[PDB]
């Protein structure tokens, strides 16, 4: 079988330049009509068609981008480069490189076939942000009964958060984490619990981050109002 | 833009038919060939179709391909829930020399019925706002299909500004669960008199509202 | 045979051919002065075969044909005798046994153009080699794979020939390069084209 593996930075800084590489087995670059191309797809968006070459040294790129992307191949080394110029964050995606079985052009008529065979795929994150541990707030029970915490302001990913130090697992879920403008990310963590229970049992969700090596536990009351 | 267009979602029961929908110009799909692609959640995508309507190796019967004009179809037979993924069209636009994808479809498998959500708005707590910060969390939970809107108004006036809302995760029950924040100043957190945090769910519109004043 | 021989309909050309489909030019009685090509250093290649270049002038042949067309820079190795490649064994053909010139020079300011110039072709695929000064411009599809074509373009149902895609940026091995072939007559019989 075709197998392609892509291999680059994880984070890199905005302006600076993305340079990735793809190995690739099972086929050659010196075979007529193949080429390589490259894919990304940011969190929860669709795929983008970023570039491809080609067998004879044929280059193309998507149009918006063409002045950011730079492709080059090595046959002898089964390798094909990437390099994109002027990172943004929203240049923050999972990036793929895949087979062209198929690609042939005589003057204005193309033969594309497609790509049939994608690489793991990494992922890039472009964020100027430091390491910081987050904060973390409780969402008190609004009186069954909701509660949670919110762990707020943080790089990079991940948290975890457990309730209790493991205690409790029934009825909790972790959102997964957004975003925000700031560069900062940030998380929830909710319980469903019988509203019967608020003046007696006790929530406490443990929030752990390890790149900032912090650990902090915050205690969910209800709210005397 | 997108120069390829595609339904965001399709739905259906399993072991009934769903067909994608891709149109494009003249310049892509009007003389080009179409492929498609399924990408199941967290993994890469997997090439289903070529040529229009041809099968690789390892693909079943019960996908196939079809192209009229500048419009390219996929269908499915006999949906199984191992089914549910986002689907795309790809293809080369001559006007763009490049590829183009569609922007996706998300197939949803329904085996399970109809689950109303379940909403909670809460008030920026009291450490948040001593911290000088604030910020309305909405939890949705218990609702299925997994699909909800999510709408935020301020005194009745739309609010986008501070808004960041998570796609729908599965919960521990098989059923979703989603978020929305909207990120305020205390002093926008007391200006306006009350806000208001609006779900909709195949139709139906729900709403908690929350208020300074309390 | 007062007049000179009219190579600058040849070399200086408004346009030149596709090198699956070469031009070739008769060339018959008149003075063939080539001591002035052999002088210009703006060609990149002027190999002989058979012949000495500096005795160009002193020779007289049955007969001149003069084959045009233009071709990649790495591909011009390709035009000598007794080579092989998608060019020597697709496109052009010399026999092993070819008797004259090879001319060529980088024409990199008239055949590129920003964002590619495509309109140049070469054949990519066929079935068999040329033979020797063989010209191939037909345009079936090629089964590369197993499925028969019916005539229909596909997956390994190609058609047979290829854009270049010239870069007024390209290295100089991937810029077009118009190459003339001086074929020269071997035959026994009275001569035609003399030197000064
Ligand atoms: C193929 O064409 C080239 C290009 O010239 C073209 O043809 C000539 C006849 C004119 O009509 C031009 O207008 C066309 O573009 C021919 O090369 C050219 O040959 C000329 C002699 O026949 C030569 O003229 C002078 O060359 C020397 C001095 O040139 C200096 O000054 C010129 C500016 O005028 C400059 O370009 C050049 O670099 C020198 O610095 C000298 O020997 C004489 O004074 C002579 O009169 C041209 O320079 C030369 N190149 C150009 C660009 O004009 C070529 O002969 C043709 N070959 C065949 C086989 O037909
Ligand atoms: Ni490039
Ligand atoms: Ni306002």
């Amino acid at each position: 079988q075709i197998t392609l593996k892509e291999s680059g930075p994880t984070l890199v800084k905005p302006t600076q330049t993305l340079t990735l590489t793809c190995s690739f087995s099972g086929f050659s670059l010196s075979t007529s009509g193949v080429g390589v191309g490259w894919i990304r797809q940011p969190p929860g968006k669709a795929l983008e068609w970023l570039a491809l070459i080609d067998w004879d040294d044929n280059k193309y790129h998507t149009t918006s981008l063409k002045t950011r992307l730079t492709i080059s191949k090595d046959t002898s080394k089964n390798q094909v480069v990437l390099t994109m110029t002027n990172m943004d964050p929203v240049d923050t995606a999972t990036y793929y490189c895949a087979r062209i079985p198929g690609f042939l052009r005589y003057r204005n008529r193309y033969y594309y076939y497609g790509m049939d065979v994608w690489g793991q795929g990494t992922t890039v994150t472009v964020s100027s942000a430091s390491t910081k541990g987050p904060s973390v707030f409780p969402l008190a029970p609004s009186s069954t009964a909701a509660l949670g915490c919110l762990v707020k302001d943080y790089f990079p990913e991940p948290v975890t958060v457990s309730w209790n130090s493991g205690a409790l697992t029934s009825g909790v879920h972790t959102f997964p984490a957004v975003l925000q403008s700031s560069g900062l990310y940030s998380l929830s963590s909710v319980v469903t619990v019988p509203s019967s229970s608020l003046g007696t049992q006790t929530y406490i969700c443990n929030v752990n981050h390890k790149p900032s090596n912090t650990k902090v536990d915050k205690r969910v009351e209800p709210k005397s109002c | 833009e997108l120069v390829l267009t595609q339904p965001p979602s399709v739905s259906a029961a399993p072991g009934q038919k769903v067909t994608i929908s891709c149109s494009g110009s003249s310049s892509n799909i009007g003389n080009n060939y179409v492929s498609w692609y399924q990408q199941l959640p967290g993994t890469a995508p997997k090439l289903l179709i070529y040529d229009n309507n041809k099968r690789p190796s390892g693909i079943p019967d019960r996908f196939s391909g079809s192209k009229s004009g500048t419009s390219a179809t996929l269908g499915i037979t006999g949906l199984q829930t191992g089914d549910e993924a986002d689907y795309y069209c790809g293809t080369w636009d001559s006007s763009l020399s490049a590829g183009v994808f569609g922007g996706g479809t998300e197939l949803t498998v329904l085996g399970q019925p109809k689950a109303a959500p379940s909403v909670t708005l809460f008030p920026p707590s009291s450490e948040e706002l001593q911290a000088n910060k604030a910020t309305l969390v909405c939890l949705i939970s218990d609702f299925y299909p997994g699909a909800v809107t999510v709408a935020w108004k301020a005194d009745g006036s739309p609010v986008k500004a501070g808004v960041e809302t998570t796609k729908p995760s599965k919960q521990s029950n098989n059923k979703y669960a989603a978020s929305s924040y909207l990120s305020l100043t205390p002093e926008q957190w007391k200006s306006h008199r009350s806000y208001s945090c609006q779900v909709t769910h195949e139709g139906s519109t729900v709403e908690k509202t929350v208020a300074p004043t309390e | 045979i007062t007049n000179l021989c009219p190579f600058g309909e040849v070399f200086n050309a408004t346009r030149f051919a596709s090198v699956y489909a070469w031009n070739r030019k008769r060339i018959s009685n008149c003075v063939a002065d080539y001591s002035v090509l052999y002088n210009s250093a703006s060609f990149s290649t002027f190999k002989c075969y058979g012949v000495s270049p500096t005795k160009l002038n002193d020779l007289c042949f049955t007969n001149v044909y003069a084959d045009s067309f233009v071709i990649r820079g790495d591909e011009v190795r390709q035009i000598a005798p007794g080579q092989t490649g998608k060019i020597a064994d697709y496109n052009y053909k010399l026999p092993d046994d070819f008797t004259g010139c090879v001319i060529a020079w980088n024409s990199n300011n008239l055949d590129s153009k920003v964002g590619g110039n495509y309109n140049y072709l070469y054949r990519l695929f066929r079935k068999s080699n040329l033979k020797p000064f063989e010209r191939d411009i037909s345009t079936e599809i090629y089964q590369a794979g197993s499925t028969p074509c019916n005539g229909v373009e596909g997956f390994n149902c190609y058609f047979p020939l290829q854009s270049y895609g010239f870069q007024p940026t390209n290295g100089v091995g991937y810029q077009p390069y118009r190459v003339v072939v001086l074929s020269f007559e071997l035959l026994h019989a009275p001569a035609t084209v003399c030197g000064p």
